[PDB]
C-alpha cells in the first residue's frame, strides 16, 4: 500500500 | 530539464525472412514523457502500432516499448521515428537484423 | 488568532449556500483553511481544505461536489457553497486552521460555527396558549405552530425565572412547537398575575398570555 | 480509517477518574487527537499526538494509548468537564473524528413533579385541542410516559422534548404534548398520564375530566 | 534473500487540456504488480501481476479511494511549486515520487526511500538515516522547512518501518511462487565479415529473465573490457530480455574468442565458441 503523500 | 531519448530498433525472436515476427522500437532515457512513435516500413507510415505503458526508472527518464507485426524480407527497410521536445526535428533510427 | 464565520442561515431544498470565513491573527498564506461540518447522525466530518496561494482544493470523495471551497487571499477569506441542498445538510459548518501546514493533523482553531437549516416552510407566526391546572401549583405556556427558530418565552417580563423550565421546540409538520412551565407558590395564582411572554422576531410577533384559572 | 468511541454517554460523579476510550479501524500510530465540546460552542483542542497537552488545558487531563486503542483521562472531574468529547485522527486521510462521548453528572435518583394542563379556550375555538404533561425536576433521563384516555393507552398524535441537565441540581426535565382535533377530544372525559421512573414500582399518575 | 516494495508516482500538467494526468505504479522488486492510470477509462487499481487476483473487492477500493486522494494533493503540489518557481501558467510540468522500503528476510528495513523530482531533477529526499531531507534549492527549502514543521520525517519513518513492511511481507506471501521466476538465456553467436580485414563477433542473450546479466568477451583466458561494444538489455515484448555485446578481432583466429553468459537463472555461466 502506497503511503498518502504530504504537501510539498 | 530536457532528456533526448534514445532509440533501439529489434526483432522479438531472430530475423528469418518470409517468416511472421514483432518489431519493437525501445525508446528510454527521454523527458518530459511526452513523445510520439512513429514506426515506418519502407519510409511509409505503419498503421496501428502498439504501445505499452509507460514507466521510469531510478535516474527519473521515461522509457516505452512500441511493436507491431511484421514479416521481415531480404531488402525491405524498417524504421523508428521519434518526436520529443528535447529535439530539434524527429529523430530516426532503422532496423538492422544483426543489431 | 480568530476565524469569524457568518449567522444562521435557512435556506430551500434545492438552493445553495454561501458561507463566510474570515480569518485574522497570522499570515493568511502561510497556512492552507479546512473546513468541517457537524450534525446529527454522522457528528464531525472533514470536507476539505483549500490553498490561499493558488486556491488548489482537496475534497472528501464524500464531499466533492456537494461542496466548493474558494479563497480570496487579499482579504484573508475562504468560503464555503454547499449546492442542491438536502433535510442532510441541515448542519453546523465550521472553518478551522492545522497548528501548520499539511494534510495530516489536527484543528488548533476553529470558526464559531453557521448553523445551516434546509426547509421548505414559510415563515408562520406562533399561537400561544394558556396552560392553567385542574400547596405548589404549576402553570404553563404552550406555543404552537411557528416557523422558522427562535421563539422568545419570558414569565411575568422576567421576574419569574428561577422556577421556569422551557423545552426545546420539536417538528410538528414543518412547523415548531414547544412549552414552557413555571411554578409559583399556589397562595400566590391567581392574587397576583401570572403572564407568559412570547416572542417571534422572524415573524414581527409579541404576544404576552394571562393565565387565568 | 473508522474511529470509535464505544459509549456515546456516560454519567459520572464529580470528583471521578473517568476515562473516555477511543478505537481506531488500523494503527494510527500515535496520530490521534482529542476535543471537548461545549453545546453552542466549537471543539476546543485539549490533545494531540495521543499524549501531548496543548497550552492551556489543565492538569487533569491526560491520555495514553498505542497502536489502535487510546484513551482520554480526567483525573478529577470538575463541574466544567461536563461536556462531549472526541478524538480525531490523522494518520491517514480523510481526517475523521469519533461520534463523541458526552458526559453528564450523577445525582441522587428523583421522582417528577407531574402536571396535566387541558387544552384551553383558545386553542378549542379554533378546533385544536393539545393536552399538556410536565414532568419537572427528576432523575435518571430514562422514563415511561403513558397517554391515556379512558383508561386505554394512546399511541398517536404524542410529542416529546426533554430539557438538557439542570445546571443548578442536575435534574432533567420533559414535557408531553398530545394534540388531537376538537371533535376527537370532546369525544372522550377522562385524560390522564402516566409515569413510571426507576424511582417506585408504582406509577405517578395525573388526570382531568 | 532481501526484498523490496517500491512505488513510482508521477504527476504531469498539461494545461489547457484538463486535469493533470496521475499515476502510481507498483513494484515488489522489479516487478510491476500494481498499477493506477487517471487517465484509463475506468481510473482504477488495477492488478499487473497474476498473484494479485488473490485479492479481495475492499483492496481494490481502499487503494482506488486513496489514490484518487493522492491524486488531488499532487494536483495542488504542481502550483504550489509553480509559485516557489515563478513560473508561467503555460507549458506542462511532471512531479515524481519514489516510495517504498527494502527489507532483509529476518523482516527489519535496511533502506527506505522517499525521493521527489521536479521536471527530471532532484527535488527532495528523505536521507539513509530516515530522520534528515536533502533540498537540493531553494524551492525544496520551503518544502523542507513546512515538512520539519509538519514532522514529516518521523511519519514518514513510521510508513517505512511499520506500513511498508507488512504490505510487502503480505505481498510476498501472495506471490512467492511466481516472483522467482527464472527464464535462463538461450546464447549464439554471430559472425560478420568487415571491411579491411577484421571481423566482429557478436554474442547474444536471448529469452532470458529477470533482466540482471553480463556478458564477456575473453581472449582464452583474459577478458577484454576496453573494446567491448555493448547494447543497453531490452524488452522482447513477451516478457523476457535480451542484451548482446561484440568485440573487433583479427581474421584466422576467431575461435580463440570466447563469450561468456552469467545469469542468475543458469545452473552454470555458458561458455560460448563459434
Amino acid at each position: 500500500s502506497i503511503i498518502n503523500f504530504e504537501k510539498l | 530539464i530536457q532528456k533526448t531519448p534514445q532509440i533501439q530498433v529489434y526483432s522479438r525472436h531472430p530475423p528469418e525472412n518470409g517468416k511472421p515476427n514483432i518489431l519493437n522500437c525501445y525508446v528510454t532515457q527521454f523527458h518530459p514523457p511526452h513523445i510520439e512513435i512513429q514506426m515506418l516500413k519502407n519510409g511509409k507510415k505503419i498503421p496501428k502500432v502498439e504501445m505499452s505503458d509507460m514507466s521510469f526508472s531510478k535516474d527519473w527518464s521515461f522509457y516505452i516499448l512500441a511493436h507491431t507485426e511484421f514479416t521481415p524480407t531480404e531488402t525491405d527497410t524498417y524504421a523508428c521515428r521519434v518526436k520529443h521536445d528535447s529535439m530539434a526535428e524527429p529523430k530516426t533510427v532503422y532496423w538492422d537484423r544483426d543489431m | 488568532v480568530l476565524l469569524q464565520q457568518s449567522g444562521p442561515e435557512l435556506v430551500k431544498p434545492g438552493a445553495s449556500v454561501k458561507i463566510p470565513c474570515k480569518a485574522s491573527g497570522y499570515t493568511f498564506t502561510d497556512y492552507n483553511m479546512d473546513w468541517v461540518k457537524q450534525s446529527h447522525g454522522k457528528s464531525l466530518e472533514w470536507i476539505g481544505d483549500i490553498n490561499p496561494n493558488n486556491g488548489g482544493t482537496i475534497y472528501n470523495q464524500k464531499f466533492k461536489g456537494k461542496a466548493t471551497l474558494t479563497v480570496d487571499k487579499s482579504s484573508s477569506a475562504a468560503y464555503m457553497e454547499v449546492r442542491s441542498l438536502t433535510s442532510e445538510d441541515t448542519a453546523v459548518y465550521y472553518c478551522a486552521r492545522k497548528p501548520y501546514y499539511g494534510n495530516f493533523a489536527w484543528f488548533a482553531y476553529w470558526g464559531q460555527g453557521t448553523l445551516v437549516t434546509v426547509s421548505a416552510a414559510k415563515t408562520t407566526p406562533p399561537s400561544v396558549y394558556p396552560l392553567a391546572p385542574g400547596s405548589m401549583v404549576t402553570l404553563g405556556c404552550l406555543v404552537k405552530g411557528y416557523f422558522p427558530e427562535p421563539v422568545t418565552v419570558t414569565w411575568n417580563s422576567g421576574s419569574l425565572s428561577s422556577g421556569v423550565h422551557t423545552f426545546p421546540a420539536v417538528l410538528q409538520s414543518d412547523l415548531y412547537t414547544l412549552s414552557s412551565s413555571v411554578t409559583v407558590p399556589s397562595s400566590t395564582w391567581p392574587s397576583e398575575t401570572v403572564t407568559c411572554n412570547v416572542a417571534h422576531p422572524a415573524s414581527s410577533t409579541k404576544v404576552d398570555k394571562k393565565i387565568v384559572p | 480509517i473508522q474511529v470509535t468511541q464505544s459509549s456515546s454517554s456516560f454519567s459520572v460523579s464529580l470528583g471521578d477518574r473517568v476515562t473516555i476510550t477511543c478505537k481506531a479501524s488500523e494503527d494510527i500510530y500515535n496520530r490521534l487527537a482529542w476535543y471537548q465540546q461545549k453545546p453552542g460552542n466549537a471543539p476546543r483542542l485539549l490533545i494531540s499526538g495521543a499524549t501531548s497537552l496543548e497550552t492551556g488545558v489543565p492538569d487533569r487531563f491526560s491520555g495514553s494509548g498505542s497502536r489502535k486503542d487510546y484513551t482520554l483521562i480526567i483525573t478529577s472531574l470538575q463541574t466544567e468537564d461536563v461536556a462531549t468529547y472526541y478524538c480525531q485522527q490523522y494518520w491517514s486521510t480523510p481526517l475523521t473524528f469519533g461520534a463523541g462521548t458526552k458526559l453528564e453528572l450523577k445525582r441522587a435518583d428523583a421522582a417528577p413533579t407531574v402536571s396535566i394542563f387541558p387544552p384551553s379556550s383558545e386553542q378549542l375555538t379554533s378546533g385544536g385541542a393539545s393536552v399538556v404533561c410536565f414532568l419537572n425536576n427528576f432523575y435518571p433521563k430514562d422514563i415511561n410516559v403513558k397517554w391515556k384516555i379512558d383508561g386505554s393507552e394512546r399511541q398517536n398524535g404524542v410529542l416529546n422534548s426533554w430539557t438538557d441537565q439542570d445546571s443548578k441540581d442536575s435534574t432533567y426535565s420533559m414535557s408531553s404534548t398530545l394534540t388531537l382535533t376538537k371533535d376527537e377530544y370532546e369525544r372522550h372525559n377522562s385524560y390522564t398520564c402516566e409515569a413510571t421512573h426507576k424511582t417506585s414500582t408504582s406509577p405517578i399518575v395525573k388526570s382531568f375530566n | 534473500g532481501p526484498h523490496s516494495l517500491r512505488y513510482f508516482v508521477t504527476a504531469v500538467s498539461r494545461p489547457g487540456l484538463g486535469e493533470p494526468r496521475y499515476m502510481e505504479v507498483g513494484y515488489v522488486d522489479d516487478t510491476e504488480f500494481v498499477r493506477f492510470d487517471s487517465d484509463a477509462e475506468n481510473p482504477r487499481y488495477e492488478p499487473r501481476a497474476r498473484w494479485m487476483e488473490q485479492e479481495g473487492p475492499e483492496y481494490w477500493e481502499r487503494e482506488t479511494q486513496k489514490a484518487k486522494g493522492n491524486e488531488q494533493s499532487f494536483r495542488v503540489d504542481l502550483r504550489t511549486l509553480l509559485g516557489y518557481y515563478n513560473q508561467s501558467k503555460g507549458g506542462s510540468h511532471t512531479i515524481q515520487v519514489i516510495s517504498g522500503c527494502e527489507v532483509g528476510s529476518d523482516g527489519r528495513l535496511l533502506r527506505g526511500y522517499q525521493q521527489y523530482a521536479y521536471d527530471g531533477c532532484d527535488y527532495i529526499a528523505l536521507n539513509e538515516d530516515l530522520k534528515t531531507w536533502t533540498a537540493a534549492d531553494m524551492a525544496a527549502l520551503i518544502t523542507k522547512h513546512k515538512w520539519e514543521q509538519a514532522g514529516e520525517a518521523e511519519r514518514l519513518r513510521a510508513y517505512l518501518e511499520g506500513t511498508c513492511v507488512e504490505w510487502l511481507r503480505r505481498y510476498l506471501k501472495n506471490g512467492n511462487a511466481t516472483l522467482l521466476r527464472t527464464d535462463s538465456p538461450k546464447a549464439h553467436v554471430t559472425h560478420h565479415s568487415r571491411p579491411e580485414d577484421k571481423v566482429t563477433l557478436r554474442c547474444w542473450a536471448l529469452g532470458f529473465y529477470p533482466a540482471d546479466i553480463t556478458l564477456t568477451w575473453q581472449l582464452n583466458g583474459e577478458e577484454l573490457i576496453q573494446d567491448m561494444e555493448l547494447v543497453e538489455t531490452r524488452p522482447a515484448g513477451d516478457g523476457t530480455f535480451q542484451k548482446w555485446a561484440s568485440v573487433v578481432v583479427p581474421l584466422g583466429k576467431e575461435q580463440y574468442y570466447t563469450c561468456h553468459v552469467y545469469h542468475q537463472g543458469l545452473p552454470e555461466p555458458l561458455t560460448l565458441r563459434w
